[PDB]
């Protein structure tokens, strides 16, 4: 499943400092045009959808989707001790490179093409 | 390090640089305890006279006369 | 009489004797565990051949011996020597009484 | 044709030693063998009290460091020097050269 | 009676002078300073107090100039100002008058109070 | 010192076509680069790498 | 303790690819090895030393750290190395 | 004739203390009603009713 091959690129991308959260360092990085794979998540507005939509878009690279905010809060790595674990949402992310090859990027990848 | 200081000539309008000259305790703390006083400075030795006594057999010196 | 030699001969013979005190230091406090009882520390020629002397083994041959890979990195950045030009001899002392 | 071999140390009975070692090679070898020369030993000498505080007599210490050493100047062909080098090694003497 | 003067030179050409030729009247001591050239302090006080001398008009005084530039010379450029000297633990006041001249700051207030048994 | 107001998700600094391409909606510095974009109010026209403010005519 | 996220994986990796550090204390001079402020580095691998994952011995002038076999495998995790991976 | 870029809801021109009151982030003119705050980009601070711009001696 797709979900296990996010986890296997969100992990080793920020390990290395190349994993970007939040909406608006997301927005530089497409102008900038040095980015791949940008997660949208569910619960935003339509128009923040609409911005981030109509400049990925533009930038000419991968789009996709989480099925919920706390769902890309774990691939961010925001999650933390509850005594058990609880996870921070995040709304939108991205990846700036693969530092390392893996089995999760090429189906990502293939599931892309 | 060497650091450097502005300074106007009579003019107050021009300016040149001048360099600050490292001299005094400030610089020759003792290389075995950090104290200022007593540093023994021959030989490029750089310890004070506490730490010499017992370091000195290690070194290599010796009290012949 | 006077030699411009002198200076340099006895800057340098001192400054070897300093590296040794601090070293000798360094692996009391590290291996007084061990049995640490003395060193010997060439560093006029390299290789610098270094013989460390010691009650028990067990703990620097542990593991591959990567204390001893360890202690011969601290060696080499401390005297600022390339790490290939080192070699560690561990003793296990004799007659220990 | 000509060396100058400066053996260098602080230390007295290896100086003499190893001295002695490298007159019985040059005899073995006898190119018209002869002794070292003794040179003026250096030394590099500290004055200091030995309390560390002022109290009691002011009592003072000299600690002296004395560098030995010995030249020989000696005749040999170059592969003579080349092989015999290799007796120049793994001494705490510091071993100099010099050539014409 | 006579106008004031310093070393040869009346207040009116003396106030007129730059501080490079002002240097030629000096002491050798304080000739030796300003040939070293100022610091970045000394500029901001010499500055403040041209600014003040031209600013200044009427009857009203202008405001007290504070400095710790215990060490620089009396200028031309300072005379009539009301100016604080630090005394290493508070600005001193003074008026800088015309019988000055020849002299650094440091030496018209103490650092030590006077000792009565 | 003072306090900082601060105006959220920055998106003024653009304007869409109907066939979804964007232009900058301030003017750009020609000596800071195309990418700063330099802001308006009365007769001041003014910029950030350099704080320099125009003065307009009117 | 004021390190940028590049500053701190440049310290990690090195940690990780040699297994002991050393730094010189009261200095505000560039370690030699990495190009970051000698203090800087002190302040985080202090931090190392509290969790229990490095040794430190300070002689002279100088901080020896040596890290421990029980925090290569945290290090390992850390800097999402492959689990074959191990310090030379 | 040009376009006009706009900045949404307007709430920048203030700043909230922790005791929940209000007071104005920009500063305010003395000539136009205190009402009327003031713009400010490098060296100019300037004004709405007036159009005057103050240039900074910095
Ligand atoms: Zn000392
Ligand atoms: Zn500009
Ligand atoms: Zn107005």
């Amino acid at each position: 499943t797709l979900d296990q091959a996010l986890y296997q690129v969100c992990r080793i991308s920020n390990a290395n400092n190349r994993m970007v959260k939040g909406i608006r360092q997301v927005s530089k990085k497409l102008l900038d045009s040095n980015l791949k794979l940008v997660l949208l998540s569910n619960e935003i507005d339509e128009r923040s959808a609409n911005i981030i939509i109509s400049l990925a878009k533009k930038t000419n690279i991968p789009l996709i989707k989480v099925d919920d905010s706390i769902t890309l809060g774990r691939y961010a790595g925001f999650e933390k001790r509850t005594i058990e674990i609880k996870v921070a949402k995040c709304g939108c992310a991205g990846i700036v490179d693969y530092v390392q090859p893996s089995q999760g990027q090429v189906f990502l990848m293939n599931a892309i093409k | 390090m060497n650091k450097q200081m502005i300074k106007y000539n009579a003019d107050l309008e021009t300016t040149f640089t001048v360099e600050r000259k490292d001299f005094g305790r400030t610089n020759r703390r003792c290389r075995a305890c950090f104290a200022y006083n007593g540093v023994i400075r021959k030989y490029d030795l750089m310890i004070c006279r506490r730490c010499f006594r017992e370091y000195a057999g290690d070194i290599g010196f010796k009290i012949y006369d | 009489m006077f030699n411009p030699e002198a200076s340099s001969i006895k800057n340098r013979f001192v400054e070897r004797g300093c590296y040794y005190a601090e070293i000798n230091e360094f692996l009391s406090k590290l291996l007084q565990k061990e049995g640490f009882s003395g060193l010997s520390l060439r560093l006029h020629e390299r290789p610098i051949r270094v013989v460390i002397r010691l009650e028990k083994t067990t703990e620097v041959l542990k593991d591959n011996s990567v204390l001893l890979k360890q202690i011969k990195a601290l060696i080499g950045k401390r005297l600022q020597e390339d790490v290939s030009n080192i070699d560690i001899l561990i003793e296990m002392v004799k007659n220990k009484g | 044709i000509n060396v100058e071999l400066r053996l260098l140390c602080s230390n007295k009975k290896l100086l003499s030693d190893l001295s002695n070692r490298y007159y019985n090679y040059l005899f073995q070898n006898s190119p018209t063998a002869k002794k070292p020369r003794v040179l003026q030993p250096f030394i590099c000498d500290v004055t200091t009290r030995k309390s560390p505080c002022g109290q009691g007599t002011a009592t003072w210490s000299k600690y002296k460091m004395i560098i030995h050493g010995r030249m020989f100047a000696l005749q040999m062909t170059h592969q003579m020097l080349k092989d015999s080098a290799a007796f120049l090694q793994n001494t705490d003497v510091e071993v100099r050269l010099t050539l014409k | 009676f006579k106008e004031f003067s310093y070393k040869g030179v009346n207040l009116e050409t003396l106030t007129s002078m730059s501080i490079s030729e002002f240097k030629e009247l000096l002491p050798s001591k304080l000739r030796r300073s300003i040939n070293r050239g100022f610091s970045a302090a000394e500029r901001d006080f010499i500055k403040k107090c041209i600014k003040a001398r031209s600013e200044n008009t009427g009857l009203e005084r202008p405001e007290q100039i504070n400095t710790n530039t215990r060490n620089l010379p009396i200028l031309p450029t300072m005379i009539g100002l009301q100016i604080g000297v630090y005394s290493g633990r508070d600005f001193m006041p003074m008026v800088i008058k015309e019988e000055m001249l020849g002299r650094r700051l440091r030496d018209y207030v103490e650092t030590r109070k006077l000792c009565t048994h | 010192k003072p306090k900082q107001d601060i105006k959220q998700i920055i998106l003024t600094q653009f304007s869409v076509n109907k066939d979804g391409e964007c232009k900058p909606l301030r003017n750009s510095c020609s000596t800071c680069g195309p990418s700063v974009f330099l802001g308006r109010s009365g007769n001041k026209e003014y910029c950030g790498r350099c704080y320099t403010v125009a003065i307009l005519n009117k | 303790m004021q390190l940028s996220r590049e500053d701190q994986v440049a310290i990690r990796k090195y940690l990780f690819r040699e297994s002991i550090c050393l730094v010189k204390d009261k200095d505000n001079g560039n370690h030699p090895e990495l190009n970051i402020n000698n203090k800087q580095v002190m302040k985080f691998l202090r931090s190392y030393v509290s969790r229990g994952l490095v040794e430190k011995v300070f002689v002279w002038q100088h901080a020896y750290f040596l890290l421990k076999s029980e925090g290569v495998d945290v290090l390992r995790e850390e800097l999402y190395l492959d689990e074959t991976e191990v310090p030379l």
